[PDB]
């Protein structure tokens, strides 16, 4: 409602050397969780109980406007965060003053959109082919898994249900989100994830004939980065672990097939 | 012939490679100017919650 | 030297962390300034 005078500007990035070669080349929005444009409002006068309804459609606008990986209007990031630093972590400050119902079930959707970002973020790094060919293969598996599970079916469905139906409910999108159980696979994906970054530290921290007659030396040869074979010994272990869930094997087998 | 060795190599690819380190300076350089907005926008904010306040004193006396 | 400059440069992220940790509380307090006049204009 109101103006902040805030040249909003977006440009393309001078630098190029050390972008990876599927990182973006545009300049950050104009950070809203500093930079104040138009608008800086709360739901307090609004936090009466009847106008509760209220209150969550607005927090129901943000969640959806979060889920894509960019902030909503009353939710800030915290100052970890630099757009311009690739390695920064992700977190942000909620305001508790609203209902329960703001913070506690948004929780969910808020790591779901911080480990979207983080998955993009590896999808980027993975481009690099100095970790070998498996990894660039799993960054375009994940790169499907992104552009035609997460977004073709919740995003959208969530729109034309909070621009048809009336009064969509955070448990109906709770259920359908369940009902697409995207959030399982999702889940998996961070925790192989997860893995492939406890590898990369611990190969990064640690830098410290008889018979058959073959005329073969051993060169026990360990790089900082893992290669297809530990991939492989990973998604064994973790389908190994993993076993019993029908769903969460069948995708690993997909997986397995398609890297 | 029974021996363990331990490697010092890696693979480097020119069309991805880094070139020169530098670009991190260069993006320190751009987080200083993220800096600078920060401090801008926090003095912009200063004065629109000093000039709600008078206008909330001016209100409130009303 | 360059890994002193990255450290001062962090703790210059650090310094801005604890700055817009107060810019944060000045923007809460704004918008409870905000909706208190907003409730009693209305």
């Amino acid at each position: 409602m109101e103006i902040k005078e805030v040249d909003d500007r977006a440009e393309l990035l001078r630098y190029t050397n050390n972008i990876p070669l599927l990182g973006k080349l545009v300049n950050h929005q104009p950070l809203w969780s500093t930079n104040p444009k138009l608008k800086s409002f709360s739901l307090e006068k609004i936090s009466a109980p009847d106008q509760r309804r209220v209150q969550e459609a607005l927090v129901v606008k943000d969640l959806l406007n979060v889920l894509i990986g960019l902030e909503g209007t009353y939710i800030r990031y915290f100052n970890d965060y630099e757009p311009s630093d690739p390695e920064t972590p992700i977190e942000f400050k909620i305001a508790k003053k609203m209902d329960p119902s703001f913070k506690t079930f948004s929780r969910r959707i808020v790591r779901y959109g911080k480990q979207y970002m983080i998955l993009t973020r590896a999808y980027e790094k993975w481009s690099d082919t100095s970790f070998g060919m498996v990894l660039q293969r799993f960054a375009y598996e994940i790169r499907r898994f992104l552009e035609d599970v997460y977004l073709k079916t919740l995003v959208e469905r969530l729109e034309r249900d909070f621009n048809k139906v009336p009064n969509f409910s955070i448990r109906e999108l709770e259920q359908i989100i369940n009902e697409t159980e995207v959030n399982k696979q999702m889940e998996l994906l961070y925790n192989i994830y997860e893995e492939i970054f406890r590898e990369i530290e611990e190969r990064r921290t640690n830098q410290s004939s008889l018979h058959l007659r073959l005329m073969v030396a051993f060169d026990t040869t360990v790089y900082p980065v893992p290669k297809g074979g530990a991939i492989l010994k990973i998604f064994q272990q973790k389908i190994l672990e993993n076993l019993g869930d029908r769903s969460s094997v069948m995708f690993l087998k997909k997986l397995l097939n398609n890297i | 012939k029974r021996h363990i060795t331990y490697a010092n190599s890696d693979i480097s690819n020119k069309e991805l490679y880094i070139n020169e380190i530098k670009s991190l300076k260069h993006e320190i350089k751009e987080l200083r100017k993220e800096k600078n907005d920060t401090l801008n926008n926090y003095d912009t904010l200063e004065e629109e919650t000093d000039d709600l306040k008078n206008r909330l004193q001016a209100l409130e006396k009303e």
